[PDB]
């Protein structure tokens, strides 16, 4: 319907937030001459898995949007949630937020490496 | 709280490998058995509320095809005869009897002691060719004259050199942005962006001085450079309009050819049916009367709102590029343009003799001199020019009068002409936002 | 110190001066494609050792 | 044991159900002369790598059967259950739906984003 | 922290517990002369995928540390707990178990094939 | 509602790509250094409750068996030395003395002067050939009879062409499926349905005429054909029985090196020991009786059950399909098959003479011309038919007689005639169905 | 109950194929065009209460260290000038007036009549040659050595030998075991584990007797072999102080450029300017005596802790085994290194001389000898040796003296000498184990 | 109007006729792989043009 | 019976006796790569046939 980048300018909260980002955005990630044909196939699967098993490390796989239990650090970015989600955009977003991605993927992994242990104890102690 | 999202519509500059691809055959030299089917049908996406920055002379999509096009000239030859065999000691004398005047010693009839597939009889033959080509060796006695720096392979007379378009494609990952700006130049941000999974095609058209067969403007002529005030920069002129021109090799020719080996022949032009002419094109005159005037309008606007522009035509030098050069039927035309580049613009039919050539060093490489076959009968050539690479004189404050020259050279720059609209990106759709909401 | 470096957007090319007879022309601009013309025949940035 | 298309003549309720299909016709999925050998390995690659991303975008990753909310469209076929999974095979059953293949997969995809959807105003009001 | 494998002498409780697994061990795992060059990444991918799929079939994807209803089968290897998880590491335990690693997959497999399965019938009659 | 299942065990048909194996060194021309190992034990899955639907003649697994074939022979001789120098004029003369008659005119003992290592002196040499690679020059003066068409290269006697079976191989995600039937003709469904992860091995014998060294029909000869009505089409007969050819090259020989440059050295034939003897093969005379008989019942179910069938020699034409062309020690013979078809059926020892080339332009190609060098010794061959490549006369509308002959020449049809047995699919393991469930 | 865990740090002796890199242009063989950059930082990671067994003389990343550096190698001259035209017969005499004695009859002076781009004219030139390279042709005339085996290649004098250090790398799912330990001898198990991404660099010098150019052992010299008492195996003895050499190639060489064909010519030795000397090494005294104490030392550690042992001379053979090879600069040296084993150890400057080649068959392979063109100036090497081969003689019981020779041929040996630090294995992070948890 | 087209399951082949001096043979059948015998000639799909 | 086997860590090389007219030289030591020397060289493993 919209598109592959379709949904790019009608800011974050319709942008991808509408399933836009599953419908084509994600949808088409991973849709001698000819040796380039081979390096590009491959390339493209590497990067679809490296995302994958990035969710995969943080407890979001098989997820559009997941939801962790990290707080949120307004050290980062401090602006409220309306403006955040309805006027601004994700390219704009990540203009703003890309020098903080390894700290949160960090403590991303932390979390979910935390909480995967507490239910380790749950099921040892049930 | 922290939200973790995936399929995000973000992407940064990038650089990577597209693929070749046309037509939705052994003939064609420029990958038409290698490259894979276009898209039967346009993909292309508008994009609202967006802006994008494009630098044409930052693109890299233009190394690509660069290096696509050498290498697959380089592949034509591969499996073609070498012609070392024919570098001998030419008896020569001059073409005569049928030449119109303007022809008068450019054409050689020579004599040779050539190989036959056994090995150990030679034949007499003879053939003519373009005095281009020959040269005297000792100060008759004449050689092929890039005998004596590198070797040269005969083109297959199976395929041709025509520019049979080109789409280019993004991988998966990865899209291609457009601009359907008309006032973008080749640099900074345009206000139109939308999203293609594959380029237009391209026609690998190679040329000097004229931009032939390419995109036109849509509604003025457009002036691009990487700096407006630098001398050792081209200038890419893209004309709103066409200029037709209507070329030919006037020669009803004959080929015959020469048994050299075990599987091996040459292929020699034969002789001329009827008389000798020299080679030209046909420029509309008023055409190019107005299409400069436009070039010249819009060149003041960048600098010279109040002085006047003449033109010039080529410095003395190689003829690769001090000449118009073009193919066409596979045949190597050189034309002089100073008919077409000779006037003062200060506001307030054209024919052009050509040269032919058959020994090619295209690319300027060592050992990969090509030689081009005669074609048979007569060949006409139409086409349009699109626009031009122009050149500005330095060496003068006197802002009075600028003068300009046809130029062309680097290859490079007949691609950006066409490959500027583009910009490759790639896309990372995984990232996240702050919420309200928490696992 | 320096050395005989061209100016930018020019490179050197011997064969230029040498096949055609020119005058002050070191490098060649860049901008030809290696190919050789009098309007794009330079000398050395102009500085001394 | 049945081997993997062992099962294709059991009808579908014990040709796949009987987890055959996990088994083998699973388990097989993804288990300069030699340039067709990368070509082989890759082309394997991707076409596993779809069917993931589909169970992915669909929520039915990580299951052999996977049911969703959206209703059966009789207008695509009509048959009685019992029939369609006792005496009934896969390449029979596909032969009879294979045209509302497009239909439902856009109605799974749908779906699938309004439930992740309203999970997630569950949890922005939780 | 400690690096790709540094945990590795640290008994299996910390070497892998301590999610060291995910963090590195699992990270790295997926992160005409230059043909080595692309067998090399298929290969890597083919490897990745592999774990990948048994993960799925055992019901196991989307963690680091995956429970199932398996009892343990003393019968390859009778030690306690404590000092199976205290003083032994990962590459001595493998030396101890390797030959029963085929039973045990194939017990998984059928495990779960059964587990979904109850779940269809339950959802058959709900 | 719908629920959502995966590892469903359904296909479609598909073309892709086969690995081929072998045997679960750098000799052998045929990928025995390039194939993979075979999988050390047969994985057959009988699927009971199916059938399955078959076309040989729509068949894609025999382009790649073409096409790989046809690569492996390039590959194979592009390392070795290039005979180019040995195309000289031959002074020659008729082999004499020691001809048993039969053999009369077949040896030409011609001399040559060749190159040495050191490019100045020649060396004069002779040797030996068949006539059948040397033509006259000038209507004595001889000449390499593919001379004047194309290059010609030496095999490396390193290698040989020993048919060694080739498995192929699905990738994952793909499965062959092999009926296990005994009707079934090549077309159309057959009630068996096998799935393996490999064919068996098929070995790559190129012939004509007489289908050798293949797998037998085991409860019936079977009759295959496109089109049982069209005389354009060739026919399929595979035997029940194997039929038993012992052939020899009588001639022991005695084979030289003759240095040719740097690294470079020409095989030429030396002498025979002993006298010279007619190449032949002996064909059991009583099983080809019965063989043909059986043939002609099959034939006459198909069409002629009241009528009868003759069998005949071939026509003029290019010696390649007109006799019976068969590779064996890594020597090329031809054989005169007349012997065997000269005969009616109306219900109600063969000795074949043969003769020898080493210019062998296999596959029909320029530039590829191979030269086979001598084998020293004596050499014995022993195969079975397996087959018959045969075609029917038209020209007729009298149904009283049929008449056959022997055919062959597009090596596809070889190929077939095993491959028949398999079908190439893909698998689709992600589909929908309805349930009574909902998530 | 059963637990599935995924990421475990647990690995599997393995083989797989390594990445090449070096450096975190079209000049140097060794693949700097080809190989990746390295990382830019050590990755290393020690490993604690670990312990890990290893085989140097199992080890696979020598194998690759083989096939890596023959197919470099062998691209280097695939696009080079074939030398073919020049075997041709040599008219030749001794070179003379300046040799200093010891050169007398090393260098000979000889005309050739060679082609030209003109294929029909010659030209008479003369070069000068080494005598290792030219053989008399009749018991003057000469041919060039190696005319009469194989072909001869130009290398490009474009490119070097130079031994730039190559990292290997592993991929993902492997890695690289190191020791750190100092007591290891290739063999067994150390308490030592630290595992990187890629190894050290490693330079591929080519050499025999003496092991230029590689690391040193820390506290003591390591000596190391497969099996101690086989006297069919060689000795690796890793020094922990260098061995400085000087070596030179005292002759100002001219360098002169033939042309030989149509993009095509050959670098020949023009003359000498001043003297002719031979070429030889200065190696340092005192530090072979004490290197060589210390390494007998070792070996009686081994065995031989009462007896003497002596160092010998090689035996009678092929130059490039019985003398010391190296290149440097490009250029070829062999050299006699009797002068380094003349000596009995009991316990209780030298100059070598040298000979130059131009021809090498590298590797000992039919049609790739490659010639070597002239270095003009004057060439000066310094490096320090860091190890020996050293082979022990058999035929005798009398264990009162021990006798050592130098040795070297099989390349592998050498590469082994660096390569021991290192182990390739694969990582398997999928595994159970007990637990008292259930799902 | 028409062409000198040969009947499927043959395709030209001019030197059959050239190098055999055979009648009617313009076309040769397909199924002898490019090779010619006189079974295998044809002439050209019988058509005016 | 038996054959003219080389012992482990010799193979067989007939280029070098030849070469250098060396005796009870069949044989010659891996461990120099192919090439040819005297002190490795060796006859065949020494058993009847
Ligand atoms: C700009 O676009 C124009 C539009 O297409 C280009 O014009 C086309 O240019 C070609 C010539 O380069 C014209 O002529 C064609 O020639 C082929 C001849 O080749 C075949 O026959 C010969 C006979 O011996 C044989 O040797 C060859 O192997 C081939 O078998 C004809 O078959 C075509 O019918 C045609 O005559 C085109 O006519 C012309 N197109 C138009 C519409 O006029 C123009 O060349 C482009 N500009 C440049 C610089 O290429
Ligand atoms: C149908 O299947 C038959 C069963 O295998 C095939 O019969 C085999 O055919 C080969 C000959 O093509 C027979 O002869 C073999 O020849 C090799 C000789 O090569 C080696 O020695 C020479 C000596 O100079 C050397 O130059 C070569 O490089 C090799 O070193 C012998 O080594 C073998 O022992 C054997 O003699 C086989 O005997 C024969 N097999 C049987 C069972 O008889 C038959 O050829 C197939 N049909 C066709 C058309 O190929
Ligand atoms: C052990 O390590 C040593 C440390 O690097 C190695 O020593 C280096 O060896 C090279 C010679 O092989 C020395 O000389 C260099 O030579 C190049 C010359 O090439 C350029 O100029 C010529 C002129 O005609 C041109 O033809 C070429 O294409 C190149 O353009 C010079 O440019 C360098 O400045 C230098 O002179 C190095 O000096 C030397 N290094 C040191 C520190 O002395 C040693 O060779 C290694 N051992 C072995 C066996 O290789
Ligand atoms: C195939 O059969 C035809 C006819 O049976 C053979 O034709 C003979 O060819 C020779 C060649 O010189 C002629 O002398 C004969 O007169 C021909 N026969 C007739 C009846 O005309 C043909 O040679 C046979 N081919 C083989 C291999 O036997
Ligand atoms: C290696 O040692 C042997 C013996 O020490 C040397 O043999 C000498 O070879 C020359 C060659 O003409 C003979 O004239 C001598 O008589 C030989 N010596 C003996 C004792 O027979 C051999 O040359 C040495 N190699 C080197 C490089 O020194």
């Amino acid at each position: 319907f919209l598109g592959f980048l379709g949904a790019a300018g009608s800011t974050m909260g319709a942008a991808s937030m509408t399933l836009t980002v599953q419908a084509r955005n994600l949808l088409s990630g991973i849709v001698v001459w000819g040796i380039k044909q081979l390096q590009a196939r491959v390339l493209a699967v590497e990067r679809y898995l490296r995302d994958q098993q990035l969710l995969g490390i943080w407890g979001c796989s098989g997820k559009l949007i997941c939801c962790t239990n990290v707080p949120w650090n307004s050290s980062w970015s401090n602006r409220n949630l309306s403006e955040i989600w309805d006027n601004m955009t994700w390219l704009q977003w990540d203009k703003e937020i890309s020098n903080y991605t390894q700290i949160i993927y960090g403590l991303l992994e932390e979390s979910q490496n935390q909480q995967e242990k507490n239910e380790q104890d749950l099921l040892a102690l049930d | 709280w922290v939200t973790v999202y995936y399929g995000v519509p973000v992407w940064k500059d990038a650089e990577t490998t597209l693929f070749c691809a046309s037509d939705a055959e052994k003939h064609n030299v420029w990958a038409t058995h290698a490259c894979v089917p276009t898209d039967p049908n346009p993909q292309e996406i508008h994009l609202e509320n967006v802006t994008e920055e494009f630098n044409m002379w930052k693109n890299n999509m233009v190394e690509q095809m660069h290096t696509d096009i050498i290498s697959l000239w380089d592949q034509s030859l591969k499996p073609c005869v070498k012609l070392t065999p024919l570098c001998v000691t030419l008896q020569c004398t001059n073409v005569t009897n049928n030449i119109t005047d303007d022809m008068r010693g450019e054409l050689k009839n020579c004599s040779f002691n050539m190989t036959t597939e056994l090995r150990d009889k030679k034949q007499k033959v003879y053939s003519l060719f373009y005095r281009l080509d020959v040269v005297q060796i000792n100060e008759k006695e004449y050689r092929l004259i890039n005998c004596n720096t590198s070797a040269i392979t005969q083109a297959c007379p199976k395929v041709s050199f025509e520019p049979i378009p080109i789409h280019y494609c993004a991988p998966a990952g990865f899209a291609i942005l457009k601009c359907k700006d008309k006032k973008f130049n080749g640099t900074g941000p345009c206000p139109s962006v939308s999203t293609v999974q594959c380029t237009h095609g391209i026609k690998p058209v190679v040329s000097t001085q004229l931009l032939l067969n390419g995109s036109l403007a849509e509604e003025e002529v457009m002036i691009r450079s990487e700096n407006i005030t630098n001398n050792a920069k081209n200038i890419l002129v893209q004309f709103n309009t066409p200029v037709q021109i209507n070329c030919t090799r006037p020669n009803n020719n004959t080929r015959k050819s020469i048994r050299i080996g075990p599987g091996q022949a040459f292929y020699a032009t034969g002789d001329i049916i009827g008389d000798i002419r020299q080679a030209h094109c046909n420029v509309s005159k008023a055409t190019w009367n107005e299409t400069l005037g436009k070039v010249v309008k819009q060149l003041r606007k960048h600098f010279g709102n109040n002085t006047i522009i003449r033109f010039a035509n080529s410095s003395g030098g190689d003829l690769e590029v001090t000449t118009h050069s073009f193919n066409c039927g596979g045949e190597f035309f050189y034309c002089n343009t100073s008919g077409l580049f000779n006037s003062t613009w200060i506001s307030n039919s054209i024919t052009l003799p050509c040269r032919i050539k058959q020994i090619i060093n295209m690319w300027q490489r060592i050992g990969q001199a090509m030689y081009a076959p005669p074609i048979q009968g007569v060949i006409r050539c139409v086409s349009n020019i699109t626009g031009l690479i122009l050149t500005r004189d330095g060496g003068s404050t006197n802002s009075t009068t600028e003068t300009f020259r046809p130029g062309g050279g680097d290859m490079r720059d007949n691609w950006r002409s066409e490959l500027y609209k583009y910009k490759v990106v790639k896309i990372e759709p995984l990232g996240v936002a702050p919420t309200r909401c928490k696992r | 110190t320096n050395k005989k470096e061209c100016p930018e957007d020019y490179t050197y090319n011997p064969r230029c001066p040498q096949q055609y007879g020119w005058s002050d022309c070191d490098c060649m601009g860049d901008r030809f494609g290696g190919y050789c013309r009098q309007d794009g025949c330079s000398n050395y940035i102009h500085r001394s050792t």
